């Protein structure tokens, strides 16, 4: 409740994000010419549905683990009760990764960083969920048009996580208070940097929810086809969040 | 279970 306090929250959030961002932006940018060839692409398409699902679930889990660490270092998160921490992470971890993903997306040729190189949505054809894949690509394309700075991603992803509307919260008002302070920090930073134009261009929450629902739906379809693969070869954290 | 472990 003072400029100095809000500004302190902005830097805290930005720091917490930097420490848990998984890959540095520069590293991702340096690799943009490193693109899968036609032969490697064909190689991905020839892989079994279940091998590809397993690999995607593994990489999603790695990314989620960084988001979990982000939350632990996020001012006020650990002071919430354990029930609410779990509720917020279960609902928001995937949404945060989806936002973070625009950093690894190349709008100029419509590719994303995956297993050491950049590839287009055709790389994922073996998954058998083309609607989900192109929606994530489209979502990433829309976020790329905003030209997020890292600090903006830090602040926005903090708010994606700290959402007082999540069902199952026991200390709703306490999450409301933290949410409000992070909104002030985000919006103060946007005001300071003359970037409040992006507020109206941020995707609605229903878009993020739609992507997460589709992901869960397509997992369910896949798990019905290969139940022992999920039981035997999917990461436990993934199954906990999504099964 | 896993999420609980990561947080603690
Ligand atoms: C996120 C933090 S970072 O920017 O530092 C970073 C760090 C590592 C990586 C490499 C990686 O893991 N790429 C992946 N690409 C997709 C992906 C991306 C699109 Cl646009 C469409 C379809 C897919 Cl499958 C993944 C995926 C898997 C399962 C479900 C949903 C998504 S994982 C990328 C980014």
């Amino acid at each position: 409740a003072s400029l100095t306090e809000i500004e302190h929250l902005v830097q805290s959030v930005c720091k917490s994000y930097r420490e848990t961002c998984q890959l540095r932006l520069e590293d991702l940018l340096r690799q943009r010419s490193n693109i899968f060839s036609r032969e490697e692409v064909t190689g991905y398409q020839r892989k079994s549905m279940w091998e590809m699902w397993e690999r995607c679930a593994h990489h999603l889990t790695e990314a989620i683990q960084y988001v979990v660490e982000f939350a632990k270092r996020l001012s006020g998160f650990m002071e919430l009760c354990q029930n609410d921490q779990i509720v917020l992470l279960k609902a928001g971890a995937m949404e945060v990764v989806l936002v973070r993903m625009c950093r690894a997306y190349n709008a100029d040729n419509r590719t994303v960083f995956f297993e050491g190189k950049y590839g287009g949505m055709e790389l994922f054809r073996a998954l058998g969920c083309s609607e989900l894949i192109s929606s994530i690509f489209d979502f990433s394309h829309s976020l790329s048009a905003l030209h997020f700075s890292e600090d903006e991603i830090a602040l926005y992803t903090a708010l994606v996580l700290i959402n007082a509307h999540r069902p199952g919260l026991q200390e709703k008002r306490k999450v409301e208070q933290l949410q409000y302070n992070l909104e002030l920090a985000f919006h103060h930073h946007l005001c300071k940097t003359h970037r409040q134009s992006i507020l109206a261009k941020l995707p609605p929450k229903g878009k993020l929810r739609s992507l997460c629902s589709q992901h869960v739906e397509r997992l369910q379809i896949f798990q019905h086809l290969h139940p022992i693969v999920v039981q035997a070869a999917f990461p436990p954290l993934y199954k906990e969040l999504f099964s | 279970k896993i999420l609980h472990r990561l947080l603690q």
